């Protein structure tokens, strides 16, 4: 009848979406699940409204509603600022149990995103955060790992060294950055390699101050 | 004349057959798109449009006008092919197809489709669809210049590039990024759409080289020495790909220049200015004889109407008992009729800004200074009413589901009650019940009050959102009367608003002032305004002051979460921006006179999702984004003249002390100081906009709290009805207030009538002993001087003893 009917409609739709729930989360792609869960709204929408009426049918539908509401939850949580650190906070606060290697869209899609839109958000800026600081810390780490002495003749009898301001600009910048650091809680995280960066580039700093007044010492008295 | 006809030669080659209607209606046509469209004002464009019915006409009769012309012109090779003319609203469904696929690719920010917006979207992609197709846009700041620009050019595969202006953006950093946008676009044929802004357009040394590189397809020189032998083997490979072997360099060189003038677009987008625009011309004659004009401006009002109805359609404002009043105040004349609520709170959205156009304009007559105004403002206006609505309808819902919890828990202790009395005590009880029936009336009474703020919040919540999104760097006796303009023009609608409504009450509380006042904040009435605007913002606040308080009260404000100073003048100023966008903490500017336009992507907004990782492009350099990072321009200058594309982009926050500003708070001071029973009642009379209904709310709620905890222990004596006697008293004080309020504004109004001449003189006196400075450098005297004078005759007067 018309009650098997529905059921059957709502059986195969509950496979449609065990089936694309067994996609693993590293290999989702939210533009695509965003695509196939708007697919299933008109599947769904193309029922007769006296299979529309259904109770089930409606919680099936509410459910997905829920689903394309926090599709952007799942697509602001499928960065990679999350690391695992942050994962595994999350974890600790939601008191789930998963494994990062067999982790699929399913296990979250049980947990509810919207009752704990907050702690996710809280979880998402402070992986930004802490991904920000990181970033700054790669830039750095390639900078200084590339930076060359822009080395010049001089009179045929040495080789001197030119663009002082440019560098202590630089390093200023850098120091003041390094210097700011300690605050930002978000400091907590990587602190021994920023301390190291601070010493190195504080060496740095002392050195090339010597150096240049070696330098003018040097050329006035050479000349 | 030469690119009408050939216009109207490209038009015509695709078809073989045309009747002399479908001639005289592409001559119509491209005569509206190459004389009317450089046009700036309405008069000489109603002029255009009908020399040109009338040039057709007196040249071809025994023609039907009708289909020669129609009013909706427009043709579009989008719907089928061919550049067939194509209606107005088929076009408009495909064009909102685009865009929905545009915004599921980039810019997520919605966009409105009104009659203008489509009119410039067909003419960019006219322009882009040509050979050395070069444009330029003269339109005030936010009308839809970039935006339209990246939009029409994404949707003709054309890959949008602009450069990021900074300070010491010296000409090697141009020429290099010349060299990269030619190199993009000549040698691997990709088709650029080259989008340069006014900032960097100010300096005259990149003018020359874009005029040569626009006037002649090619800048001669961009490519010497090595880079150069760079040009010509990656050009080599360029023609392999093309199946073009060429060798010799100049040969091949010739055939770059024909890829670049084939395969790149030059998008300018310039704020109008008559000087400028003539400065402009001086300096380069490509910008008007190589560059097509297209001029827009101010949004129309059916614009502006539109764009608030699709930007209002999200908060509820249906109201069923809604009467449409007779003689309707109508600034839009296609206002449905009879309209509903949400047609009238639109229009009355679209009357502020033309209001204010109106004020602006008015002040520019009487000679003072003037900040422009634009549709940027008005989305900022919008954005800033659904915020406030939100927020208050929630606040709303919320404390009506906490009275209907009290309410339900006050029926359960009575039935406990009369439970308890089932089994000198007695007497007790049936006190304790007869006041709890009592204090349920009284809890009725309130959701009666509830009702009537549901209803009252919609008017409520547009005027304070029109005064905190758009006013800001008028005096107060300006603000007070856009104010009063306002709530005249809402009860000429019949939109629900208390008539008494304080602007510093309803948007804020007791603790937030007291903080406020904490720092170095004086009590002063236009102080608590801007402190409200400077709570509540969307665009980053600019901050005006003569006196420097702001500074101070914003770095106490501000302390803890580690804010520091930056001025622009500094070397520094560009780390500093870095370490507070890429670190979190809010950043204090001074100085903003000497704008640098590096903040422009900060001002804007607009940022990059991609990689997990957001990015804000501060000149040729990605920087990461800190969510918590707010950022505040100040300049101690008060009389300086900022450029319009700054105008657009932050709120005004004044606090430069004027006649009426000094007035009031001369005359509040003499009210605290001489007349203490006035003072208090006057403050009772402003507190009575829900502090005292808050206070009543919380400690309703403690007696909430407290009857939580009964186990039949709240009969101990049988009376815990001594807190609900504090309670009721408490409610009796609050509602004989309510009901004398009309007594007590007249006598205010009275006692500060007597008391205004002395106020009036205070401020004469003051500006006079500043103005004392013409006569000789040495007269020069603070504000905090005349204050000193007057306290020392307020205060410390052996005569008034
Ligand atoms: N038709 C529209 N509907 C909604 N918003 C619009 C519309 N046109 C423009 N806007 C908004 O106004 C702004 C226009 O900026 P734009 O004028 O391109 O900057 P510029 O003045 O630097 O060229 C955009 O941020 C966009 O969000």
């Amino acid at each position: 009848q018309d009650l098997k009917g529905v059921w059957s409609e709502l059986s195969k739709v509950w496979e449609q979406i065990d089936q694309m729930k067994e996609q693993p989360w590293v290999s989702v792609q939210p533009r695509k699940l965003r695509q196939n869960l708007d697919a299933l709204l008109n599947q769904l929408k193309s029922f007769p409204a006296r299979l529309r009426q259904y109770a089930s049918y409606e919680f099936v539908q509410r459910l997905l509603k829920g689903y394309m509401k926090i599709n952007m939850l799942v697509i602001e949580l499928k960065s990679e600022a999350l690391k695992d650190r942050h994962w595994k906070q999350l974890m600790k606060r939601l008191h789930v149990n998963w494994v990062v290697s067999e982790l699929t869209l399913g296990q979250i899609w049980d947990v509810d995103l919207q009752k704990n839109e907050a702690i996710v958000k809280d979880v998402l800026l402070v992986a930004q955060g802490e991904m920000a600081l990181e970033e700054f810390l790669k830039q750095i780490r390639e900078v200084w790992n590339t930076y060359e002495l822009d080395l010049v003749n001089y009179q045929n009898k040495c080789r001197l060294i030119r663009g002082w301001d440019d560098l202590f600009n630089k390093v200023k910048e850098h120091i003041n950055s390094v210097s700011a650091m300690k605050l930002s809680p978000y400091y907590k995280v990587f602190e021994e390699d920023a301390l190291s960066w601070e010493d190195k580039l504080n060496r740095i700093m002392a050195l090339f101050d010597v150096w240049i007044d070696v330098q003018r010492r040097w050329v006035y008295l050479e000349g | 004349m030469t690119r009408w006809v050939r216009g109207i030669f490209e038009a015509l080659r695709p078809l073989e057959t045309l009747p002399v209607e479908g001639l005289i209606r592409i001559w119509a046509h491209e005569a509206l798109r190459l004389f009317q469209d450089r046009l700036v004002e309405d008069e000489e464009r109603r002029w255009t449009d009908e020399n040109i019915d009338t040039v057709a006409l007196k040249h071809f009769p025994n023609i039907d006008r009708e289909k020669a012309m129609s009013r909706p012109i427009l043709y579009s090779n989008w719907l089928s092919k061919d550049y067939i003319p194509v209606d107005q609203e088929e076009l408009r469904d495909y064009v909102k197809a685009r865009l929905k696929v545009f915004y599921e690719e980039e810019l997520d920010v919605p966009l409105v489709l009104f009659n203008e917006v489509l009119d410039h979207v067909l003419r960019i992609d006219r322009i882009f669809r040509q050979p050395q197709g070069h444009l330029l846009l003269i339109g005030v700041s936010g009308a839809g210049k970039t935006t339209l620009s990246r939009f029409v050019a994404w949707m003709n595969g054309l890959s949008v590039y602009q450069i990021k202006v900074h300070r010491k953006y010296t000409g090697e950093d141009f020429d290099e990024d010349l060299r990269t946008v030619l190199r993009r676009s000549g040698c691997k044929n990709e088709k650029i759409a080259f989008i340069m802004d006014e900032s960097n357009v100010l300096d005259s040394g990149f003018l020359e080289r874009m005029n040569t590189l626009l006037a002649n397809g090619e800048v001669p020189g961009l490519f010497e020495g090595d880079e150069y032998a760079t040009l010509m083997t990656q050009c080599k490979e360029g023609a392999q790909k093309e199946g073009l072997m060429l060798d010799s360099h100049e040969e091949l060189y010739k055939w770059f220049t024909s890829q670049v003038i084939r395969n790149l677009h030059v998008v300018f987008t310039m704020n109008p200015s008559s000087e400028g625009l003539k400065d402009r011309a001086a300096t380069s004659p490509a910008l008007f004889n190589r560059c097509v004009l297209n001029w827009f401006g101010d949004w129309s009002t059916e614009a502006l109407y539109q764009v608030g109805k699709e930007f209002t359609s999200k908060m509820d404002l249906e109201k069923p008992n809604y009467i449409v009043p007779d003689y309707m105040p109508v600034v839009y004349d296609k206002l449905p009729q009879p309209p509903s609520h949400r047609e009238a709170i639109v229009n009355s959205c679209v009357f502020v800004h033309q209001t204010l156009h109106q004020a602006n304009a008015r002040l520019a007559k009487r000679g003072g200074r003037t900040m422009a105004i634009t549709p940027r403002h008005y989305l900022d206006f919008i954005n800033h009413y659904a915020n406030l609505f939100h927020e208050k309808r929630s606040e709303l819902e919320e404390q009506q589901m906490h009275l209907n919890v009290g309410l339900r828990k006050i029926k359960e202790t009575v039935d406990q009650v009369e439970e308890l009395r089932r089994d000198a005590k007695v007497n007790r009880s049936t006190a304790l019940l007869k006041s709890l029936s009592a204090e349920r009336e009284r809890w009725e009474k309130t959701s009666e009050t509830f009702k009537n703020q549901m209803s009252t919040i919609a008017g409520d919540c547009l005027l304070s959102a029109a005064f905190i999104a758009y006013a800001g760097y008028f005096d107060q006796q300006m603000r007070q009367n856009l104010f009063t303009t306002w709530s005249h023009h809402l009860q000429q609608a019949n939109i629900q608003f208390r008539t008494d409504i304080a602007r510093t009450e309803y948007l804020s509380n007791a603790d937030e002032r007291l903080r406020w006042q904490a720092s170095s904040l004086p009590a002063d009435d236009l102080c608590t305004e801007n402190a409200i605007m400077l709570k509540r913002f969307n665009r980053y606040p600019l901050i005006i002051d003569p006196s420097g308080q702001a500074t101070e009260f914003i770095m106490n404000e501000y302390k803890d979460r580690k804010i520091t100073r930056t001025s622009f003048l500094d070397d520094a100023f560009r780390k500093n921006l870095e370490s507070a966008l890429r670190f979190g903490n809010p950043l204090l500017v001074q100085d903003v006179e000497s704008y640098d336009p590096v903040l422009n992507p900060v001002l804007n907004r607009e940022v990059r999702r991609t990689g997990g990782r957001v990015l804000i492009t501060l000149g040729d350099q990605d920087i990461d984004l800190s969510p918590s990072f707010v950022i505040f321009l100040s300049t101690r200058d008060p009389t300086v003249e900022f450029p319009p594309d700054l105008c657009s982009r932050v709120t005004f926050v004044n606090f430069t002390v004027t006649r009426s500003s000094l007035q009031s708070q001369c005359l509040n001071e003499v009210l605290k100081a001489e007349r203490p029973d006035v003072d208090e009642k006057r403050s009772d009379l402003l507190k009575l906009q829900g502090e005292f209904q808050l206070r009543l709310r919380q400690l309703e709620k403690s007696l909430l709290q407290a009857l939580n905890e009964v186990k039949g222990r709240i009969l101990d004596d049988d009376t815990i009805i001594t807190t609900l006697e504090n309670l009721k008293r408490e409610a009796a004080e609050v509602t004989r207030k309510v009901e004398e309020t009309d007594i007590v504004m007249q006598e205010v109004e009275t006692v500060s009538q007597q008391y205004l001449p002395l106020s009036t003189a205070c401020s004469s006196i003051y500006f006079t002993m500043e103005s004392l400075k013409q006569i000789h450098f040495l007269y020069q005297y603070s504000l905090q001087f005349f204050l000193d004078i007057y306290h020392n005759v307020l205060y410390e007067n052996p005569n008034l003893k």
